[PDB]
């Protein structure tokens, strides 16, 4: 391992993350320290690059030295053997070791993630939503604070779309109602028409089902808000306009299927 | 003798100075220079009639009245002076409680002295004067326990008198291992209240300190410190009023239970007396 | 000293013109020292009553005014170190930085068409933000009082209601002595029983073209936002 | 062993001089250049101590002139692989007296091909060293 830990055989690099199969035994992994080290040290061969990433992975962290390692990696990552793709797979892979999970971490790492950014955060989060969802993380209110915040100034319709959709889906289940409110009007806040109209579907399975508050005001709220703008008019009127031809109850049930 | 040797770069240097002001202190180098400023940042007291006691944050004594430009006080009750971990006043207009060696240690010495005379340490057949050994000395709430560390660690002092020096290991209670508070605040940012035992609170209250709560003269002052901010309350919590500022420096003062005097540039004020407002 | 000379600013219409007492209640017209013009940012001070006698037990006013338009110094927020001297019936004298000098008056509400504004919204110097969350009010009165205290703009409401919550972003612009835009959205909650509003943890992103001005502006105004123990 | 995707001698223009697909099983002149260019281009002339694309070894060198190409998997050590690729330059250079060069190889092709079919044929390398070769050829 040793002789190798210098690109003796940069084949060393791949055997890690699986060919070489690491998710040890207690006080085996106290050992592993040295050698990801050296690794995490250098920083460069391409065989290294990805070499930091899977060791690291493998053997696991201290929370600690990840902190070392952000500013390490906020130079690092953008170019330094093109270290952006196997960050990317190695991102992918802390998506799913926390997928929303260690939510601080997730939360730390999202500040993290954005802030060191470039832009190339936007391909990883494809991939770190898709984790959040996999767990159908519990510390959204926090995670998904995090996330709408940031996403607002950090930009990106495409985003937008697809967590729109999710979202669309998800509503009161989670509660939390104000804040969600409070969210989705920013979102819609946004021009586009398109960037707007979102909020809107997204509450279909929401407004449905209600919350810790909704459905007296869920029936005030579509009337309190209103536009025009003509085919911006028309989705509102439409909206209205093919709630006004369903009972509202029974409008929810066929649309929302 | 060479006591340590210290290295922040400069292979190269030709001068090292300290202040014939004594204000700063700063070494030379080739390579480029650097200046550092020293601070007890806030440090202890005692009063006696009249008189104010100060233990330098920097500066010596100041220490009460005043002549011409500055002057620090220099008298038998040296204040900003010593190797301070505390001091506090042991009232009588005539006796102080000090802890000198300061810092860490196992335990220090405390050398209480007289106000009628000071020494290097007074007399342990005189009771203004007595000295033992003893690492930190220190105020808690519902006033007359009090915490005296003679171990490296948790001893409760506890006595009705404050001409005080008492050794009291139950109360042992760490969780919290020999560092800084004085209503009990290893930053626990709260004053707890305890007897001289106890492994069962009497209760904390939410508010916050300088690391010291200020009592009117001698130990019953509802008027707070707060490190940055200080609150006024009567005695006890009750938040009165609550004060801020943003000079992270100076001080405000009180003439016992929340007077409130305040500085004022080159005026210096009265904040507020009965439903007044006042430049005295 | 008998002579004491207490003063404060006093700005009064554009001039920022500085109240001095000198009081010398001095034993004579005791001499005085040195002082000295400058440029200053857009402003420049200006005047000095020529005098340097500390007239006996006898106090004077002394008048500077400062020039409001001109003069660039750049040492924002001012804070610029400034002389009296100790040269006459003085060994010393006070130098003296200005702290005191802000923002949330500065600025004069200004106005926009929303789409475009919209489109300018997320066009324009993106970089600030600061967070809405905490008072004493609802941001009705609240509101109010912000607004008045920057004297500063929101442009438009949309009837959604700020009363039964609303669930309201308010979008406020503002142009300033010294011409700079500055525009905010902030998005929050807003008082009401057991609904929501007596914090906000609504965002004001602020945008201002540097950021470092801007940022301190959201600052500013967080300061402004409350009311407590300055 | 029937492993060669290609081997290409590219410039590094993304140019390609020289390709064999050895094996291939996708196509297009286009798409090969396509494929080309997301990973020339991306290493533009750079190369790697080892690169795989695709799960896929690349290896790849660079010479001093030229832009040399394998593509292989990873799925078979960077050893060997690299020996042949080690072969195809030293040999190249010695024999000729004169390893690549852009100019080397405007003047003629040839020899390249020569060697290059010795060397391997399709996706298995019947050889990885020169001697055996030199002495073999006598062109």
């Amino acid at each position: 391992q040793l002789f190798c830990s210098s690109p003796k055989a940069a084949l060393r690099y791949a055997a890690v993350r699986t060919l070489n199969k690491v998710a040890m035994k207690h006080p085996s992994a106290v050992t592993a320290c040295n050698l990801d080290l050296e690794n995490l040290v250098t920083d460069s061969n391409r065989s290294i690059a990805t070499l930091a990433i899977t060791t690291l992975l493998k053997t696991g962290s201290e929370s600690s030295i990840d902190r070392l390692m952000k500013q390490i990696s906020s130079f690092m990552s953008e170019i330094s053997d093109e270290f952006k793709v196997v960050v990317v797979q190695a991102i992918s892979a802390l998506c799913q070791k926390y997928p929303r999970k260690h939510a601080v971490l997730m939360n730390f790492l999202f500040t993290m993630l954005r802030e060191e950014g470039g832009f190339e955060y936007k391909r990883a989060i494809v991939d770190c939503i898709i984790s959040i969802i996999e767990e159908n993380s519990e510390s959204k209110e926090t995670g998904l604070s995090h996330l709408c915040e940031f996403i607002e100034d950090c930009e990106f319709t495409v985003l937008a779309t697809r967590i729109l959709h999710l979202l669309g889906q998800e509503g009161p289940k989670t509660n939390n109602p104000s804040k969600y409110i409070r969210f989705i009007y920013n979102r819609v806040v946004l021009e586009h028409e398109e960037v707007r109209a979102g909020a809107v579907s997204a509450l279909a399975k929401f407004g449905a089902q209600n919350e810790e508050m909704l459905p007296s005001i869920l029936v005030l709220l579509k009337r309190c808000v209103m536009d025009d703008d003509n085919e911006v008019r028309d989705r509102a009127t439409f909206y209205l306009n093919v709630l006004e031809q369903k009972q509202k109850a029974l409008n929810a049930g066929y649309i929302l299927n | 003798t060479g006591v340590q040797t210290f290295r922040r770069d400069h292979d190269r240097f030709w001068v090292l100075a300290a202040h014939p002001n004594l204000n700063l202190f700063a070494a030379g180098h080739d390579g480029g220079m650097i200046v550092f400023k020293l601070e007890r940042e806030r440090p202890a007291y005692a009063v006696h009639g009249n008189m104010l006691h100060y233990v330098k944050d920097r500066f010596l004594r100041q220490l009460d009245f005043n002549s011409s430009k500055d002057v620090a006080v220099m008298q038998l009750r040296s204040g900003s002076k010593f190797p301070v971990f505390n001091m506090s006043y042991n009232p009588a207009e005539n006796a102080v409680l000090l802890c000198t060696r300061a810092s860490n240690l196992e335990n220090s010495t405390y050398d209480l002295y007289t106000i009628p005379k000071d020494a290097d340490s007074q007399n342990p057949d005189a009771p203004e004067g007595k000295r033992s050994s003893g690492l930190t000395a220190v105020w808690v709430a519902r006033n007359r326990f009090a915490v005296l560390d003679r171990m490296h660690s948790l001893l409760i002092k506890n006595l009705k008198n404050e001409i005080t020096k008492k050794i009291q290991v139950p109360n042992c209670d760490e969780i919290f291992y020999a560092g800084t508070g004085n209503l009990l605040l290893r930053d626990a940012d709260s004053i707890t209240l305890f007897d001289v035992q106890q492994k069962r609170t009497l209760a904390s209250v939410k508010i916050s300190k300088v690391k010291y709560v200020i009592w009117s003269a001698d130990m019953s002052h509802v008027a707070l410190l707060a490190k940055h901010a200080i609150v006024i309350c009567n005695r006890k919590l009750d938040a009165l009023c609550n004060i801020h500022e943003n000079i992270r420096v100076k001080s405000g003062a009180w003439d016992e239970s929340g007077v409130f005097i305040y500085t004022t540039s080159n005026h210096i004020k009265y904040a507020v007396t009965t439903g007044d407002h006042g430049i005295i | 000293d008998p002579v004491y000379a207490e003063a404060y600013v006093h700005v009064n219409q554009y001039d920022i013109v500085l109240d001095v007492l000198v009081v010398n209640q001095t034993s004579d017209t005791l001499q005085n020292c040195t002082l000295e013009l400058a440029t200053l940012g857009d402003l420049k001070l200006v005047e000095k009553p020529s005098p340097l006698t500390l007239a006996p037990h006898d106090f004077a006013n002394i008048k500077a005014n400062v020039k409001v338009a001109s003069t660039e110094n750049g040492i924002i927020f001012g804070n610029i170190v400034y002389d009296v001297s100790g040269a006459a019936s003085d060994r010393n004298c006070v130098v003296l930085s200005d702290i005191h000098i802000d923002i949330m008056d500065y600025i004069q509400p200004a106005t926009c068409t929303d789409a475009e504004f919209r489109q300018m919204w997320a066009e324009f110097e993106w970089e600030n933000k600061v967070t809405v969350n905490t008072n004493m009010t609802d941001l009705n009165d609240y509101l109010q009082h912000i607004l008045k205290s920057t004297n500063m703009k929101c442009l438009t409401p949309e009837k959604a209601l700020s009363g039964y919550c609303g669930f309201m972003a308010a979008n406020l612009y503002a142009r300033s002595i010294f011409g700079e835009d500055a525009l905010a959205n902030v998005s929050i909650e807003k008082p009401v029983h057991q609904g929501p509003d007596a914090a906000v943890t609504g965002h004001i992103r602020i945008r201002a073209k540097s950021q470092g001005m801007a940022l301190s502006l959201g600052d500013k105004i967080n300061l402004s936002q409350k009311k407590t123990s300055l | 062993l029937y492993t060669v995707k290609a081997i290409l001698i590219l410039d590094n223009d993304g140019d390609r001089l020289f390709a064999k697909y050895y094996d291939d099983t996708y196509p297009s002149v286009k798409e090969q250049k396509a494929f080309e260019k997301n990973i020339f281009n991306k290493t533009h002339r750079t190369d790697s101590e080892i690169a795989l694309l695709e799960g896929l070894t690349v290896v790849y060198k660079s010479s001093i002139d030229l832009y040399f190409y394998v593509i292989g998997s990873s799925y078979e050590n960077e050893l060997m692989l690299m020996a042949v690729l080690n072969c195809l330059f030293d040999s190249l250079s010695q024999m000729l007296r004169k390893n690549v060069e852009k100019r080397a190889l405007l003047e003629n092709m040839e020899g390249l091909f020569l060697a290059v079919d010795e060397i391997v044929d399709g996706g298995v390398i019947l050889e990885s060293d020169p001697q055996q070769v030199v002495h073999r050829v006598a062109l």
